[PDB]
């Protein structure tokens, strides 16, 4: 019995050696391996395989998975593979071959009466994204991020207040407690950041004991060497992460003075290119250091013809500068530089910048972390060709390097990779299903802890779920007590030990951060480069080993006008 | 009017079609959501006029051509489905390969 | 450019390789159509299908997973069967086996 | 003192012998009896009857009702009567005459300081509908069904997953637990169905102990004689109902083989006509049997000029058949038959089919169970004239026969008639108020357990609640803790005994199903016919006692374009 | 170091002697005092004052505020002053000078690491409004009132039922319990009113023990002297307030008979002008009495060219009168009088009417209490000029007199002024921030118990929160458990003592009403006038000390077409 | 169409602009929300046409004049900001002092 490869791909999705274009980009993935036994694929439907005594077995619930995603094309940092995925108790159980061991060979994912089916043939499955630069300006950001494929949000804020508009800080025990209570209502995993800017350590320990998983040092609260040293000393004691937005004004010192204050301790540098904030014009040189985990925020990704024009008039409204005063124009030409914006794209392609993030509603777009990551990968393929690590006639390595930037690398940086960040056994089943034509833009299904949380849904009164209008609507995984079971609130070790969850009557599942101080640049998956980088104080030119690092701005991008109504 | 949720939901589809109608009038090549909205709204008005399901399954294939949409848009739309109140109640119209 | 397009490698895939197979002639003696799926225990199909049931014990249709063979009333055809694998335990269907073999 | 009958009807609603047209149909109801004492009617408003010492008495809360619906025209399986309705502790207290026993005669519903008033003069009041074929594809179905007049939803699913798109199954203890938790958030009473397709009884007992009130046997999971026998054996042990979608393919046997496997045990056959699924072409013959409770799903109700055209292209998308392959066209002409669709309408009129249901977003329309039931009654009156049971110059008996199909008969079938399904003393006060011009289409008020849950509501900022735009909006009975007090989650006896409600921290009121195994066709109110029915294997013609059963398709229906914006 | 006053006002908001126009009215406020030390103002932002060691100190959370509103222009009954406002533990901590005592002088509001910042320079801050005439017709009224600047709602009802459409009554223990449970879901503080119309005191005591904070006596339930006496006797025993809508029909007696039944006991007269209800034509004379706290409802505020036309056809639909019957036209000319509507505006200006309120969706507009209060003040300034109490070239006294009508006076009347109603130390931090151009119309931020509850918010996916469309969206203070911590449910003393909050599992913070019986007209802040008022039985002319009290109708108002889309 | 929340939110802005467009056509002087909606919608259509951010920052100042709006409306609008999908992705357009 034989089938043509074209008919096989139409029924079960692609197999080994077949290639798929990602959305409307020039990126092609090639299936590296396929865990099936040809002829034994499981398919659900009228007269299909998954039926009593056939592809479905006689086992009790304890001996089979709760959910199987059939014939998935997995794209993750470790491989691009065709396999079935099994989920049990809200966690990833196995990546392998599903079915009934009574009549089928090589079954590692048993399907029984207790198993639900998601048909993933012809779809791409990825881990849920992790955005670590959220400003909690409004709760509506959670649904916007979730629809985009982001399932964990780390950040700070109290709502639309001046402090939060500017910084990712949830200030003090009272607001930390209230925001942890509000977090139970949102269908994403959440961790909060406290205000790190203080020179008295007890004012920081109080915030960590209240529940924050990190501290943000922001220049708007004074990013001085004394405050940086204080926050890092506390972070080393309490195993939490520090995020930094450095002194753009060079008021307290230059970039080398900030780096000396850090003193080789682990830190996450936000918007490392610098438009989002930081020592002018050379904060970008921080990516050379082994203890620095560098991220980009998204408006500078990728460099386009309209980037500067929006950025030059963005900074003029944010800080109320006005183009009439010469000293404010000199300040505008200080955070906004064509030279560092263009270099940042290349540094992502080389693996010198390790994470992508939004900077939500505070010089960043909450629904565009994933889409912009892929637009940078596309523009780099077009300008630079194949990476040196690339094997075969495909972009598999570039794809693995870029997916790590919004999945596993933010998880490792924030001490939550034991729970989320990748499709690996034992991790929370936060999964995103994509049709290849809409990859990175509009997902087909977003799963939170084993339950569908949001999905495109057609007319509620229709005879099927596909008729128009189709728009994203919350599902059962986003409702009340089911939502509480399917999401995590992350706490510091001190807060968990002190019974913060019981005192505040938090309803969601709780997880604890760990391993924040031992992570270094060498641990960033596929993005561990420490370049010998310099920035010219006069021209702002970025050089790596004396070679100019630059790129050309795009006039048109993929994942843009073909897909969006506005 | 005593609008039910399904009636309010169809107002969203009608509004999205107005956006597309105005862009097509300017001479733009339509994108994916604009094309879906425009064809869907045409079908709902055909049901209101009292056209049959069989007539609309055919007429819906002649609203937009490949020359009026962006590259790849026809392949992104293998079919369009929409329900509306015909004189004989709600019915489903499925238009196969609407853009050629 | 077609968004999400495949570039499928040309060729063929061989199904259920290295497994025991047999061919049986089947005739639908009923007055209503019968359709059988790829993984159904062939010896326990609708009694109106006439064939050597002893030869079909422990076998299923040797066709792509999730496909079917249709038998219109009075239709006769030769089908190819492939042996079950795994534990080779049959439960369900018409309740004729309910155990190993 | 005398008043003309025309002036009386304008002030208090119709009385004995007056007739009312149902919406824009040809159906007329005649008031059979009136429980008032003429001159002693209660009316609320400025200078009206319900006032201290007048129509309102001096009694304490324990001695008066919480809510009175004044001057209601009740339409229920037992009568079409004019009466006041009293509600106390969320339940129906009495059907009778309201007022103050201190000054009024024949008062059976005392009104006191603790009584709220709903003015029902000129309105029709019915029980809330019960839809037993829900696919839990999305939570938005609950508000859509509630707005239509359905207050109880029985079904299965986990969200928009392949298994749920096709079947009413909530598979396994983990998903059953999560869906019971999600049910607290929805303003309808809910019972869940598990996956019945397995040949090992312990895999079924586990699901019933987790909380399901029934098991669905669906052909997409293998509707074989062994799985049917297994599910019925467990149902007989645990007092739960089995719902069946039989083997359309005739893969395991023909309809007579399925009926032999059932072996005279009680079962609910879904979409008994067969377009929705079942032995081709003769599953409809199941309505002859005493142990079968047969329902229809709604796209085939009533038979119209566009029915086939939508159905022939509905099945082609649902199963991905394509009109090019001849064997798929032979399969299309196998579930979709003009002959059985046309016969089904008549079998409803004769009382051979006992229930109506949706099959929500899975070959069925969730907001149209009630509307389509009345469209069938109208088309049958037009084609067939008066029923043999009809007395008087009215359609009272036909109306009682049809209302039973979506109220009491689904309640009896699913073992919940002790709590809901009719306007009878002691039952939960799930009531729907209709203006006669909008009967069956758009209700005036939907009451859940004694509180208004949803209603049309005008401009929130207006000086009155009537100015435009008027659209359905959730009320206090749909909010948080008040919603929990006003809805029921139904559990199996095993789950209630095992403390499932306490373990899952369910917040809503709990009710237990009972009497699922003893109900038979003879118990179906006004719909107990067991016809001697045959289906010709070649032509598909349906005959009862050798007489052809057919009907003509409608070109135009009532309850359609006059009422809906789209 | 010197700065011009114009540059100072642009950076920090106005100071002593500067004037501000309220929205597009002719009302001007003058800054009376400024609590700052010039040069030591706190400002937040990049390179600004509130930074570690500068304007932010080293203190622990217990020693600094949770939130500071910087450079606010406060408008309250006690003054129009420029100051910083500190909030701690959800309550107002201090009105004064914020900063860091380590380097700044005269600091009374310490800012530390635990402090969030709201930038109020150039904004007006007021207390949240208190509407005491709510009909709970639908829950959507809560968001509408909150967006308008009202943070406490007192009223009665059960949803869209005839009793509630007409009266502010929550009848009986069962509905009182359900509405207290529903109140946890709404982002406003709530107190409920029971049905006061009964002549048996135990039927009233039962309702107060169940949780109501007052009793409404409404003519639609019989506003007879026996029912009034009964409700007041119970109110005197249980320290709750009575609200009265008197006998318009003069069925039981005239206004003097109702006043004799009251017998000098404290009572709140709703819609004292009378269009909203009351003895025709002279209920307005009740404002002469020391024990009467008189309010207006809002459709008659101010008198305009369209007032009567809407009111004459409003009463014709509400009571179903019809213009054909002469006795119904005589009834229409009985509640609707040009003479009392025109006099009411003047009586507000003189301080004879003390409160404003809506009468929500029952002859009143829930989102217009504040806007209409300011339109009356504007029309009175235009017609009457300066008040006799006015000092300076400004309208400060008129502004203090009018703001008291919807803030402190409703709070004193209902026994809740210990918790809310003004910007005073120890009170709940329910605060509203306004841009002067939108004062009274569209607020910039609404704070509930120290958390932002609702605010205008731009595109969720935008790079900043200001891009279009900007519309009001709920914030974190309106979500789940954070909402419960930030709102109050008011109970009677009896209900609190009896453990009603624990029995019903109420989740919100609880407060108890007190001091309802001792409040009198002389306690109404800036609105204590007891005029010698008469109404001519034939012409309806209102006279005070024999002088005709009248006003001219407006053809155009401010706070209207310049601001609203419809 | 698979409309995201941000796409649905922009439908509200488009509808508000339709209200304003019809009133301006009647010869009315526009108010504050009408003026904001009309200018914002113009910018979104300019982005759809493929105009640059710099061109729209200037062109947006010539949609409405002081004579077409109510007294005080220009002073109530110091700037208008809106984002839309340009050919090169989402960008922010800020129009300073749009009504003169
Ligand atoms: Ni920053
Ligand atoms: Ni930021
Ligand atoms: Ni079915
Ligand atoms: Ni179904
Ligand atoms: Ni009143
Ligand atoms: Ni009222």
């Amino acid at each position: 019995s034989n089938i043509s490869r074209q008919a096989y791909a139409d029924m079960f999705g692609p197999t080994v050696g077949d290639k798929v274009r990602l959305a409307d980009t020039e990126l092609w993935i090639e299936v590296e391996d396929d865990l099936t036994t040809y002829g034994e694929e499981v398919k659900f439907g009228g007269g299909k395989v998954i039926r009593d005594g056939m592809g479905q077995g006689q086992m009790l619930a304890a001996d089979c998975v709760d959910l199987v995603l059939t014939n998935a094309l997995i794209v993750d940092h470790w491989g691009i593979v065709k396999a079935d995925i099994g989920v049990k108790d809200g966690r990833i159980f196995a990546i392998g071959k599903a079915g009934n061991p009574d009549i089928q060979p090589n079954v590692t994912i048993p399907i029984g009466a207790a198993t639900e089916v998601i048909a993933a043939e012809g779809k791409i499955v990825t881990a849920g994204g992790i955005d670590t630069h959220i400003h909690w300006i409004c709760p509506q950001q959670a649904e916007e991020a979730l629809v985009s494929g982001v399932t964990t949000m780390v950040g700070g804020g109290t709502g639309p207040a001046a402090g939060t508009h500017a910084t990712t800080c949830t200030p003090g025990p009272w607001y930390i407690s209230r925001m942890l209570q509000a977090a139970d209502s949102l269908p994403v995993n959440i961790g909060l950041l406290g205000k790190g800017n203080v020179s008295q350590p007890d004012a920081l320990r109080e915030q960590v004991a209240a529940g924050v998983i990190g501290l943000k040092i922001h220049e708007d609260w004074g990013a001085t060497p004394a405050a940086i040293d204080c926050a890092l000393t506390v972070a080393d004691e309490m195993d939490i992460q520090v995020a930094l937005h450095s002194d753009t004004l060079n008021e307290s010192g230059f970039v080398e003075d900030t780096l000396a204050a850090i003193g080789g301790r682990t830190i996450h540098t936000f918007h490392t290119e610098g438009a989002g904030g930081g020592h002018a014009p050379d904060i970008i040189t921080a990516c050379a250091h082994p203890n620095i985990l560098p991220s980009s925020t998204n408006p500078t990704l990728p460099y386009t013809l309209n980037t500067i024009d929006e950025h030059l008039d963005m900074l003029m409204v944010c800080h109320h500068l006005d183009p009439d005063i010469a000293e404010d124009v000199a300040f505008a030409e200080s955070r906004i530089r064509r030279e560092t914006i263009a270099a940042e794209d290349v540094l992502h392609d080389l693996g010198a910048f390790s994470l992508t993030s939004s900077d939500s509603q505070a010089m960043g777009r909450v629904g565009e972390v994933i889409l912009r990551t892929w637009q940078v990968a596309h523009r780099m393929k077009v300008q630079r060709g194949a990476l040196a690590e690339e094997t075969g006639d495909n972009d598999n390595f570039r794809v693995k390097r870029y997916i790590a930037k919004y999945t596993i690398n933010p998880a490792l940086t924030h001490g939550i990779a034991h729970e989320v960040g990748s499709i690996e056994v034992g991790k929370l089943a936060d999964l995103v299903v994509w049709s290849p034509a809409f990859f990175g833009v509009k997902p087909a299904t977003v799963i939170k802890g084993g339950m569908i949380a949001i999905a495109p849904m057609g007319d509620i009164n229709a005879s099927i779920p596909t008729p128009q209008p189709v728009h994203y609507r919350p599902m059962f995984g986003a409702l009340g007590s089911a939502r509480h079971h399917c999401r995590l609130t992350f706490l510091s070790q001190a807060a968990a030990a002190n019974g913060v969850a019981e005192r505040l009557n938090l309803r969601s599942a709780i997880a604890v951060v760990k391993g924040c101080r031992t992570v270094q640049k060498a641990d960033m998956v596929h993005n561990s480069l420490q370049p010998n980088i310099t920035v010219d104080a006069q021209t702002y030119e970025v050089r790596v080993d004396g070679e100019l690092i630059t790129s050309e701005p795009a006039d048109v991008l993929p994942m843009a006008q073909r897909y969006f109504l506005f | 009017m005593e609008l039910t949720p399904r009636e309010k939901d169809k107002l969203l589809l009608f509004t999205a079609a107005l956006v597309a109608e105005r862009r097509l009038a300017r001479g733009l090549k339509l994108n994916y959501p604009e094309s879906v909205a425009l064809i869907s709204a045409f079908i709902m008005e055909g049901a209101r006029d009292g056209k049959s399901v069989a007539s609309l399954m055919e007429e819906g294939r002649h609203v937009l051509t490949r020359e009026q949409v962006m590259e790849g848009v026809p392949e992104m739309i293998p079919d369009i489905q929409v329900e509306a109140t015909f004189p004989d109640g709600s019915k489903l119209v499925t238009v196969h390969n609407p853009i050629i | 450019m077609i968004p999400g397009e495949y570039h499928v490698k040309p060729g063929q895939i061989a199904l259920n390789t290295g497994r025991a197979t047999c061919r049986v002639v089947v005739e639908n003696h009923g007055d209503r159509p019968i359709q059988v799926g790829s993984h159904y225990h062939f010896a326990e199909v609708n009694p109106a299908l006439k064939f050597d049931r002893q030869q079909a014990a422990g076998y299923r249709l040797n066709i792509p997973a999730g496909t079917a063979v249709r038998f219109e009333p009075g239709q006769k055809r030769e089908v190819e069967l492939v042996a079950f694998a795994g534990h080779r335990a049959v439960f369900g269907f018409r309740g004729e086996v309910m155990g190993p073999l």
